[PDB]
């Protein structure tokens, strides 16, 4: 049999990523006029300002992708996309500065985010 | 001839690849780094003689075929990158999957 | 939403279940279990996971359980296991193996394995992750000896020389207080860590024992030297009082007693056994029989291993030209042949699949080389694999048992024979960061990385006038851990518990880490990790060949090696 070096030898199956936690579904717009990625493990809600969806429904959460890979929005695209449950112990700081404590606070998360202009704040 | 740091080291992948053509003109197949070594002169080569680096991308893919290496050999090689002095200045080639 | 497997390992390194070759050899190890959180792995990298408030953490000071590297998706390779895991570095130690992160937003993540802004980076996806190798036959006779021993993995030397000095180039050997000290400073620039033996010969014990008190971190009993049954007395009796380890090399001749003249004079105290099949040294020609006991901690040197169609050739020319042997002289020809069977060293392969020989070793510039310790062990265990078959303890298809048999040989076993293996020889927590990465079609031959410390030392790295690193030539390079100061802070200088309460380093004026030689009186062949078999072995003196359980133990020599003509240049 032809040796391949260092070659896997994969077992059978799938990995099933995000396991038990709660899928959620959205539609996202990017209004902007330049192209926004955004990655695996960013707190959904404080994605770019210019990205409309429903904000509410991105707090506490991340898109359920494989870990480092990201979901493309090309200038004026709207799609769907699916979210999954921040794990450990739900609390969020830094980023867009939005919650900078628990998720769990989200009429103050989504005050900040109506302040400063980050779109679709129900 | 005021020869800085990278000149030095890159003379001895031309010695390498001189080694490995007179392995592969007595009849040998090809090891690891006799292919690597002759592919990444083949590159500054060809750079020296002013061409593109387009053509030496598509060049590198037809220099080494698998009848010329080792088993596994073709499999180990997933890229070959070299840089070199073109005409209009230091650029970096890389030749994807460069034995087939 | 899930991920097929072939595109999981592809990103990730392999998980649980999955196998990978060992470089071009027949040999498949299979991940046991994998510390990862799926969909939570850990990467780094433009739009990845470790950027700060997701999988870094932006909140933690560096002493609040924050890591100062992270090797992320490893694929440990080692004498505990063969799993998939985040490996976490700290002060130069390891301190957390499992699942690296942030807490914050991500589930399972170790304690003290916080990613946060103190935090580097390695990422191990898609490498095997193994100790450094420890070396307990060194011979000190040229500095370029450390990059071919850190290019094969290797990060522990140690032995004995001062250069190539004829007492030197034959013994592990570093003579007397003075030559000690010598020594101990010119460690100081040498970028691996290091132990210095000292000449266990003497029939007095205060010769001996200020060897100890100057810094040596053992002792080393050669026939060149006179290996007597008062040398061998004198040596153990130091060693015993002074907690370090004593090698022997024994009377090949048989001039003052035969091998059960020098097992009555070791009288049941530990001992290393060195090139214990007999070709690199030792009572002619049943000297292998030393790997049957309790007391005796018995290693191979690298040449014999494993044993091929060239190994009698040159072994019988390496020892005429070594010894300068005659043709001529018919002592000097059936000295030789006494010397150099095939019968033993076949034997030699066969009793190293057994786990009879527990450790290997280079015997580096003296009929050894440096950096093919590793090479040959895995060469080894893929020759007696195609001879013997899978091991009947193994399980699934893979070849687990027998990679942690062979990997504990260059790793753990020796460690724990010199005294030091609560510092170095495993990937364990508390232990130093001393590591080796390695492409699965490199495994064994050629360390893509070589970390000492938790600083890179040693790297398989191209063009440093490029616009990245990767472009040609790709050689073997010192890194940052080995320029300035950082090679104090990255190696350790090992010696006796009395040198260091004598306050040897600070009288020398030595800047390395100190790590004290101890526990090594009070094991035996029982304390090696997966290669712990006492029994009888006998060698029959008139055919040299060799019985273990009443059977004889033969093996054809190969005539092919993997692990050979595809990576070598020379
Ligand atoms: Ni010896
Ligand atoms: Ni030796």
């Amino acid at each position: 049999n032809y040796i391949v070096p260092g070659e896997y030898r994969v077992a059978e199956g799938e990995i099933e990523i995000n396991a038990g936690r709660e899928k959620t579904t959205i539609r996202v717009s990017n209004t902007g006029d330049r192209p926004i990625q955004v990655g695996s493990h960013i707190h959904f809600v404080e994605v770019n300002k210019e990205l409309l969806f429903d904000r509410a429904e991105g707090i506490g959460r991340r898109l359920n992708i494989p870990s480092g890979t990201a979901a493309r929005f090309e200038p004026g695209e709207e799609m769907e996309v699916e979210l999954t449950e921040l794990g450990g112990n739900r609390e969020v700081f830094g980023i867009s500065d939005l919650t900078n404590g628990s998720v769990d606070n989200k009429e103050l998360i989504l005050q900040r985010a109506k302040e400063l202009g980050y779109k679709g704040v129900e | 001839m005021h020869l800085n740091p990278a000149e030095k080291e890159k003379l001895q992948i031309f010695l390498a690849s001189e080694l490995l053509l007179r392995r592969k003109a007595r009849g040998l197949k090809l090891n690891y780094p006799e292919a690597v070594a002759i592919i990444t002169s083949f590159i500054m080569e060809g750079a020296r003689d002013g061409k593109t680096v387009a053509m030496l991308m598509e060049e590198g893919k037809h220099v080494l075929t698998r009848d010329d290496v080792m088993e596994g050999v073709p499999e180990m090689i997933d890229d070959i990158q070299a840089e070199a002095t073109f005409p209009d200045g230091t650029k970096l080639v890389t030749v994807h999957n460069p034995i087939s | 939403m899930k991920i097929n497997r072939q595109q999981y390992a592809e990103s990730y390194g392999p998980t649980v279940g999955d196998e990978v070759r060992l470089a071009d050899t027949d040999l498949w190890i299979e991940v046991e279990k994998d510390y990862t959180t799926y969909g939570d792995e850990v990467n780094f990298g433009g739009g990845k996971v470790l950027r700060e408030g997701m999988g870094e953490n932006g909140t933690y000071t560096r002493t609040e359980n924050v890591l100062d590297l992270l090797l992320t998706n490893a694929l440990i390779l080692d004498y505990t296991g063969i799993y998939k895991a985040d490996i976490g570095v700290k002060d130069g130690y390891i301190v957390g193996i499992g699942k690296g992160g942030n807490p914050d937003i991500m589930d399972g993540v170790t304690p003290n394995m916080i990613v946060g802004t103190a935090t580097e980076v390695i990422a191990a996806e898609g490498k095997i992750v193994t100790a450094g190798g420890i070396d307990t036959h060194v011979h000190f006779i040229n500095p370029d000896q450390v990059d071919v021993a850190l290019a094969n993995g290797i990060t522990t030397l140690f032995g004995g020389g001062t250069g190539p000095a004829e007492g030197s180039k034959a013994t592990t050997v570093t003579p007397g207080p003075w030559n000690i000290e010598k020594m101990l400073k010119s460690t100081e620039g040498l970028p691996i860590n290091v132990g210095i033996l000292g000449k266990g010969h003497g029939s007095s014990i205060a010769p001996i024992m200020e060897q100890i008190d100057a810094g040596a971190a053992g002792l080393k009993i050669h026939e060149d030297w006179g290996a007597t049954p008062a040398s061998i007395d004198r040596s153990l009796t130091v060693a015993d009082e002074a907690d370090v380890q004593v090698a022997i090399h024994s009377d090949t001749l048989n001039e003052a007693g035969f091998l059960e003249d020098t097992l009555r004079a070791i009288n049941g105290r530990v001992i290393h056994s060195f090139h214990v099949e007999g070709a690199g040294g030792g009572h002619a020609p049943d000297i292998m029989a030393m790997a049957g006991h309790p007391n005796v901690l018995p290693s191979s040197t690298n040449p014999t291993r494993p044993f091929t169609v060239n190994t009698i050739d040159e072994h019988l020319d390496m020892l005429m030209v070594c010894h300068h042997l005659k043709n001529n002289i018919p002592e000097d020809v059936a000295f030789a042949d006494s010397r150099i069977r095939p019968e033993t060293i076949a034997a030699e392969d066969i009793l190293h699949d057994l786990g009879i020989i527990s450790m290997m070793s280079t015997d580096a510039l003296a009929m050894g080389r440096a950096g093919e310790m590793v090479l040959r062990t895995w060469q080894t265990a893929d020759k007696m694999k195609k001879q013997r078959g899978p091991l009947a303890e193994e399980k699934n298809g893979s070849d687990n048992f027998r990679l942690k048999r062979y990997v504990s040989k260059y790793t753990i076993n020796p460690a724990i024979a010199q005294g030091i293996a609560h510092e170095v020889g495993s990937i364990e927590e508390g232990k130093f960061a001393d590591l080796v990465l390695w492409e699965p079609k490199f495994f064994g031959v050629k360390a893509d990385r070589v970390i000492k410390g938790g600083i890179i030392a040693y790297a398989q790295i191209g063009d440093p006038s490029a616009s990245i690193p990767t472009p040609q030539p790709v050689m073997g390079r010192r890194m940052y851990g080995t320029v300035g100061d950082l090679i104090h802070d990255t190696n350790i200088t090992f010696m006796s518990k009395s040198s260091i309460q004598q306050g040897v380093p600070a009288k020398l004026g030595l800047k390395r880490r100190i790590g004290t030689v101890k526990n090594c009186r009070n094991i035996g062949k029982k304390d090696m990790k997966w290669n712990d078999v006492t029994t009888d072995i006998d060698i029959n003196p008139e055919t040299y060949e060799v019985k273990v359980d009443g059977e004889v133990l033969t093996c054809e020599p190969v005539k092919e090696l993997p692990m050979a003509q595809r990576y070598f240049l020379f």
